[PDB]
């Protein structure tokens, strides 16, 4: 099983930043099985984003929901999240991770490195 | 059978402020609760189901908290016939069961 | 309004029997989920027993083989019979329609009280 | 459902197999354990009945 | 807030230690399935140990977990100087997965 | 016949047992002939929420 992420690794002010998550081995097809996204800030602790289920149910953070559309395509296996309005806070390293019920993110990406600034 | 257990078990606030009381449970009780106010010498009345929503007619004066083993009733500002009894009722098991508190006297001056 | 009210309360003595009896008005009981209820004086509330739409019913451990919950649909009324009435059964007792995870109880009766003799 | 739940409050599957055996034209049976042959010796054989 | 994880511990190589993720919140749920996870220094986190008192096999036999309530109390045996890294606990919360403040063990 | 439940309700499904729903939307004969087969699945049925 592997995953992969890539995007742009800068971005200006309030941009809309956009990532590809390549997977392989496994789709988004089975029951249970769903894949999310988490960042970690240099040197902070881990949060959360969103979630996508296999069955197109859908999951984001909550206090910073009602934007981050993040779909996907199991065709080509890839997920796709995308999040708007750039502030200096949002550089942070990002992971897309299969998400199981119990086994909680069994398998996680790469991690793309982002900054925010001129 | 989630043991609750209420506080204070008597109160007495002067009119007008805000008063909170908390009623802790002992296993999951998530989102299954109530708050019901039985003024002392009638039936009891609902004041406050689910996790904080709100029965209705109940004055929006009262506002109601907690989830999983912790609950909590507020009230924003105790008019002077506010003064009765309240009991937090959980209700995880429908088919028949009801599991109620201790209870909490609320007066006033 | 949408109510029962209930008769029977009183006195009787050790190992005799007693009937509570509970009617209703302006809405159906058979098709109600019903409860009766009972309250030691000056404590809290306890779930006795239920009968429910489909005829099955319940009772709990304490007054198990007991008492016997009834309802005459026909007029809209429910009764519970009772025996042997002992030192511990000395409380009110009250007529309730439970609906549970759709608006918890309400509609609730006067009560009506049952000593014993001692 | 949440993965929060208790065992009371969890998901469970379940299968009922309902069976008829009045007036039944055998169509699902068998194990059938296949014999193994043996050639030149006097031995009980059932072939199909 | 939600979560709560200690600075560090500093254990001697070839003893052993234990680390608590103690919550420090109430109603985090039912608190039955606590996950940790280890950091590597600037690498992709490999899941270490899901199920508390489970262990995932394909890895050592020094980490085990246990919970003496709100906490996981994860137990190393037999410190050599490969452990050196970071690590993270993971339990969902009655609305949605949680994460621990971090932390970092150091071999010495 | 296949389905999900919940953990405290595995009970109704009995011959001849009432309940909420056995009484409401699924339930089997007093004199059922057969059995029923339920394994804890709440892997694949518990979503965050």
């Amino acid at each position: 099983i592997t995953l992969k992420e890539s995007g742009p690794t800068l971005v200006k002010p309030t941009q809309t930043l956009t990532l590809t998550c390549t997977f392989s081995g496994f789709s988004l097809s089975t029951g249970g099985v769903s894949v999310g996204w988490i960042r970690q800030p240099p040197g902070k602790a881990l949060e959360w984003l969103a979630l996508i289920y296999w069955d197109d149910d859908k999951r984001y953070s909550p206090s910073l929901e009602s934007r981050l559309t993040i779909t996907k395509d199991t065709s080509k296996n890839l997920v796709v999240l995308t999040l708007t309005n750039m502030d200096p806070v949002d550089t942070a390293t990002y992971y897309c991770a299969h998400k199981t019920i119990p086994t909680i993110f069994d398998y996680w990406g790469q991690g793309t490195l982002v900054t925010v600034s001129s | 059978e989630i043991v609750m257990t209420q506080s204070p078990a008597t109160l007495s606030v002067s009119p007008g402020e805000r008063a909170t009381l908390s009623c802790r449970a002992s296993q999951s009780v998530s989102s299954d609760l109530a708050w019901y106010q039985q003024k002392p010498g009638q039936a009891p009345r609902l004041l406050i189901y689910g996790a904080s929503t709100r029965a209705t007619g109940i004055p929006a004066r009262f506002s109601g908290s907690g989830s999983g083993t912790e609950f909590t009733l507020t009230i924003s500002s105790l008019q002077s016939e506010d003064s009765a009894v309240y009991y937090c009722q959980q209700y995880n098991n429908w088919p028949p069961g009801y599991t109620f508190g201790q209870g909490t006297k609320l007066e006033i001056k | 309004e949408v109510q029962l009210v209930e008769s029977g309360g009183g006195l009787v003595q050790p190992g005799g029997s007693l009937r509570l009896s509970c009617a209703a008005s302006e809405i159906t009981v058979s098709r109600n989920y019903m409860s009766w209820v009972r309250q030691a004086p000056g404590k809290g509330l306890e779930w006795v027993s239920v009968m429910f739409a489909g005829g099955s019913t319940f009772y709990a451990d304490s007054v198990k083989g007991r008492f016997t919950i009834s309802r005459d649909n026909s007029k809209n009324t429910l009764y519970l019979q009772m025996n042997s009435l002992r030192a511990e059964d000395t409380a009110v007792y009250y007529c309730a329609r439970d609906l549970g995870v759709v608006g918890a109880t309400d509609y609730w009766g006067q009560g009506t009280l049952v000593t014993v003799s001692s | 459902f949440r993965p929060t739940y208790g065992v009371g409050h969890q998901p469970y599957r379940v299968v009922v197999l309902s069976f008829e055996l009045l007036h039944a034209p055998a169509t699902v049976c068998g194990p059938k354990k296949s014999t193994n042959l043996v050639k030149n010796k006097c031995v009980n054989f059932n072939f199909n009945g | 807030s939600a979560l709560t994880q200690p600075a560090s511990v500093s254990g001697s190589p070839g003893q052993s230690i234990t680390i608590s993720c103690t919550a420090t919140s109430s109603d985090v749920g039912a608190y039955q399935y606590v996950s940790w996870y280890q950091q590597y220094p600037g690498k992709a986190p490999k899941l270490m140990i899901y199920e508390v008192s489970k262990r995932p096999s394909g890895v050592s036999n020094r980490f085990s977990g246990s919970k003496s309530g709100n906490t996981a109390s994860l137990t190393i045996s037999g410190l050599q100087a490969e452990d050196d890294a970071y690590y993270y606990c993971n339990s969902y919360t009655t609305s949605s997965v949680v994460f621990g403040g971090g932390t970092k063990l150091t071999v010495l | 016949d296949s389905f999900v439940i919940r953990g405290n309700e595995v009970s109704q499904i009995a011959p001849g047992q009432t309940g909420n729903i056995a009484d409401y939307n699924y339930k089997l004969p007093d004199d059922f002939t057969g059995c029923v087969i339920a394994w804890n699945s709440n892997k694949l049925d518990s979503k965050v929420g």
